[PDB]
């Protein structure tokens, strides 16, 4: 029983602009925080690897950083493309815990 | 340190480290 | 070349249950292990249960605890999910996932999902 | 003991053509294979490092793609110069394994 | 300004040996293996034997087994390859070769090769 | 303790010559090698940062390449606006080590 | 406009310590670390300290360990170093240093350098 918090359920920012996510958790994760982006209506994809590792094949304008059991996505130099709704999952055991999910849309 | 979606096995022919001065995701 | 496919879904009337796959194609299934995630439209992804390879590991998400059931059949290296007794907060889409990390880097592997409604 | 298989023999294009070249593990191999160029007479040049990844000073039409078993090489308009026995090869371990190799010819 | 360069080959009968080797320059063969590679004449190449730094992970291709021997000397930066009862179907060049990257990038290093020739 | 050696300390050349230094590493640094340019009175300049990829504004004169442990920086063209004091430097790991420093002069 | 700035020098007796600082302008000390750069009048550079962000993988040259401590202050953007018990050999320009290198390019960021003389 961990619970996985998306406190900033709701992110708005121009074209160009940062957009930071924090996620929290109740019990450590010790970096094995995974991130997904998950495009309505598909599956989603992996971003980051775990606390501070960038996928291959994910634009090097998204970073990131964490430990324990605290955590953040860093979106650089938003794009239209980058609505999505963004989770946080933990991968500590055989089996995942998901956020709720973060909804970053364009001002 | 250990993971069971991991498999902790490096590839004697890749160095499985990153220099300090450099980000490692380029 | 690696996919997930699923497959079962329908509508279930409450009460009744159903019975989901997820084919492997592209790789054997005997390394790591298989998970099935749910989404009900409108709401976050929740995981549901993972059935490790060989069975040696079985896990589920509270929410559905003694009211699915996980196996593999291990002669077609498909996956299946037996759902006992659904209610209608169980409709969503079924995705088919087989995340895994090794050395030189991340596999995640989502299916397209198989949609599931319970009214 | 794995066993790497190169597809299409003989691969056959015009001038800036598209063409794919195919590779696949008998086992699985996590990513680690690499793509090499070979001129008649000379040693190969390392083209791909690690699938998904280009070496330095290779050219960019050569794009590698794909995972565990099934990888591709993919040279975009391709060029006279790219006429070349491909060979794709596997390090997982200490040894190589090469495929058998295509040959790229131009119309 | 890294050179691996080949020498010993020849025209040998079939039933005796050579000892090939090749010549480490512009860089101490400090970590990193060494590997031959063959190619017979109108084939494509084969992997025929690793020797690993300070002599450890040694390893052959099945083809060659028995048959080959693979070690360095530890004086004068060099490998060599002793091959004993060469058979016609041997004939090839043989490359020196030492892969090994590391965050930089690849590190390739091909030599030139050597023939063999075994009729 | 990753000693940097510059062999030919002190070198001289006409304008217009092509002149070279050859920075040899007691230990494999893997590439991570940056080579300066110090002229009288300032900090060095940076004109390589990694085997041969050169800083922006560096004058096409400039270049270099090597591996492991053999790296050689090369002036083409040399001009009186270039009589400095050349370090190469290893970054491989936390702190830094110069190589003795070649100065190369005009005849 | 990126800068780092020394001060602290002068000439102090030998036996004596002076305290040493770089201030750093037009980009936080949040990230990678920060060096400091020895140049005696005559000779070639020698590197004499890294202090790394958060304040850690603290490291000295065999030459300065021990006489040299170096810190950074994290409400001045400052890194600080302590020089105890100067000789004649530490007489030097002493230079601030900003290495990094990633995405778009390199960063190397010097200062002008604070001499430092023991007499």
């Amino acid at each position: 029983d961990i619970q996985m918090t998306q406190s900033p359920s709701t992110l708005s920012a121009s074209v160009g602009d940062r957009v930071t996510i924090t996620c929290r958790a109740s019990q450590f994760i010790s970096r094995w925080l995974a991130w997904y982006q998950q495009k309505p209506g598909k599956a989603p994809k992996l971003l980051i690897y775990k606390a501070s590792s960038l996928e291959s094949g994910v634009p090097s304008r998204f970073s990131g950083s964490g430990s324990e059991t605290h955590f953040t996505l860093t979106i650089s130099s938003l794009q239209p493309d980058d609505v999505a709704t963004y989770y946080c999952q933990e991968y500590t055991s055989y089996g995942r815990t998901f956020g709720q999910g973060t909804k970053v849309e364009i001002k | 340190n250990a993971n069971p979606n991991v498999d902790p096995n490096a590839n004697p022919n890749v160095d499985p480290n990153a220099n300090p001065n450099v980000d490692p995701n380029a | 070349q690696v996919k997930l496919v699923e497959s079962g879904g329908g509508v279930v009337q409450p009460g009744r249950s159903l019975r989901l796959s997820c084919e492997a194609s592209g790789f054997i299934f005997s390394t790591y292990g298989m998970h099935w995630v749910r989404q009900a439209p409108g709401k976050g992804l929740e995981w549901v249960a993972v059935i490790w390879f060989d069975g040696s590991n079985i896990y589920y998400a509270d929410s559905v605890k003694g009211r699915f059931t996980i196996s593999r059949d291990n002669s077609k290296n498909t996956v299946f999910m037996q759902m006992d007794s659904l209610r209608a907060e169980d409709t969503a889409v079924y995705y088919c996932h087989r995340n895994f990390y090794d050395g030189s880097g991340p596999f995640d592997y989502w299916g397209q999902g198989t949609l599931v409604t319970v009214s």
